[PDB]
């Protein structure tokens, strides 16, 4: 059968970055020319790989990385960058092998007045690691005093909303963002390219 | 809580100062802290700033020359300054930078000397006390709510009144009010006292690139 690529490109709604989702993909058959040929993505940037050259591949299992960031923030999903987005929220390492997959999403995720659902950590003390993922909500303390649970000055909830609105700018504006991973073991292969 | 800048002074082109600001009441190394300056009789700009966990960035019109960074033993933030030109003369802010929530805590600056978008309107406005003031923030393109509001004194740091557009800054008096959502803002003074003759600026929050401010609008008496 073929992989259900369509479950997470085509989710109602997608994770928020600093609680980013990951579907494994196995014991299926990827054509992803269908996806390198998309007119749909804006971004579509192989890393550590050629995107022409993956039809050609097996590997043990495939992996999905999913969430929405802002247009200006995409940038920010490659190899060796820095800001709040690689620093605090999703972190590709500095040799990366995948893709990286974007689409403008203002359609579905910004609403009249502000779409609220989507977050990402504003506040941490120190960066991830590649591919860690903080979905903790401690209040983050900024100051020497402890904050106990309480919010107030310098005693933040670590988490901020986007504010999606569709009158937004394209770099304010939702972007869907799927990184597509690769896993080679000394296992069997579950996951090659078309016949 | 204080932030307290020092190193700035006199000095030819070509040279090098080194700024220090010691901090009490916030913890340098688990704070976004900003530098920003503004020329004697223009606006504010943004320099530099460095994350908690360490990644930092500049304003194009410094980089390759100044850096920014931190002594969490001390407490204190610094901004190395090379090759200094006539242009980077100006006062120099050390601020905790709250990102959404703006710039909330500042410095008194420091003063240096080197001798050999977002539209406010309008630039200037003559009132008297108890009028009501509004003055317009007019952006490039569509931010939401993603605005600050400053006011500052002569001879002051600036005051943060108001974030996410409408957000009155806790302390701040309830005269000050904002609105708008888009490309339109607008600070509303509901009855204007004494003290309140002042610059105001508005910032753009979380901008590409980053720290982008307003003009300035002068609020003169009668
Ligand atoms: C998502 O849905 C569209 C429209 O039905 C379809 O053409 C596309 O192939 C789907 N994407 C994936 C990855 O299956």
């Amino acid at each position: 059968n073929l992989c259900p690529f369509g479950e997470v490109f085509n989710a109602t709604r997608f994770a928020s970055v600093y609680a980013w989702n990951r579907k494994r993909i196995s014991n299926c058959v990827a054509d992803y020319s269908v996806l390198y040929n998309s007119a749909s993505f804006s971004t579509f940037k192989c890393y550590g790989v050629s995107p022409t050259k993956l039809n050609d591949l097996c590997f043990t299992n495939v992996y999905a990385d999913s969430f929405v960031i802002r247009g200006d923030e995409v940038r920010q999903i490659a190899p060796g960058q820095t800001g709040k987005i690689a620093d605090y929220n999703y972190k590709l390492p500095d040799d990366f092998t995948g893709c990286v997959i974007a689409w403008n999403s203002n359609n579905l995720d910004s609403k009249v007045g502000g779409n609220y659902n989507y977050l990402y950590r504003l506040f941490r003390k120190s960066n991830l690691k590649p591919f860690e993922r903080d979905i903790s909500t401690e209040i983050y303390q900024a100051g020497s005093t402890p904050c106990n649970g309480v919010e107030g000055f310098n005693c933040y909830f670590p988490l901020q909303s986007y504010g999606f609105q569709p009158t937004n700018g394209v770099g304010y504006q939702p972007y869907r963002v799927v990184v597509l991973s690769f896993e080679l073991l000394h296992a069997p292969a579950t996951v090659c390219g078309p016949d | 809580v204080q932030l307290v800048e020092s190193g700035g002074g006199l000095i030819q082109p070509g040279g090098s100062l080194r700024l220090s600001c010691a901090a009490s009441g916030v913890t340098v190394s688990r704070n976004y802290m900003s530098w920003v300056r503004q020329a004697p009789g223009k606006g504010l700009e943004w320099v530099s700033i460095i994350y908690a966990g360490g990644s930092t960035f500049y304003a194009d019109s410094v980089k390759g020359r100044f850096t920014v960074s931190r002594d969490n033993s001390k407490n204190t933030l610094y901004l190395q300054m090379n090759s200094l030109r006539a242009e980077d003369t100006a006062v120099y802010y050390c601020v905790r930078d709250l990102q959404d929530y703006g710039m909330d805590v500042w410095g008194q600056g420091t003063t240096v000397t080197v001798s050999s978008q977002l539209t406010q309107s309008p630039s200037f406005l003559s009132a008297s006390v108890g009028d009501r003031v509004t003055i317009t923030c007019r952006a490039s393109q569509g931010i939401s709510s993603y605005l600050a509001w400053y006011q500052q004194k002569p001879g002051k740091a600036p005051k943060l009144l108001i974030y996410a557009a409408s957000t009155l800054q806790s302390g701040v008096p309830s005269r000050f009010s904002g609105r708008g959502s888009g490309t339109e803002f607008t600070l509303t003074i509901s009855s204007l006292q004494p003290e309140d003759f002042a610059t105001y600026y508005c910032q753009q929050l979380n901008s590409y690139p980053p720290g982008t401010f307003g003009q300035g609008t002068k609020v003169e008496i009668k």
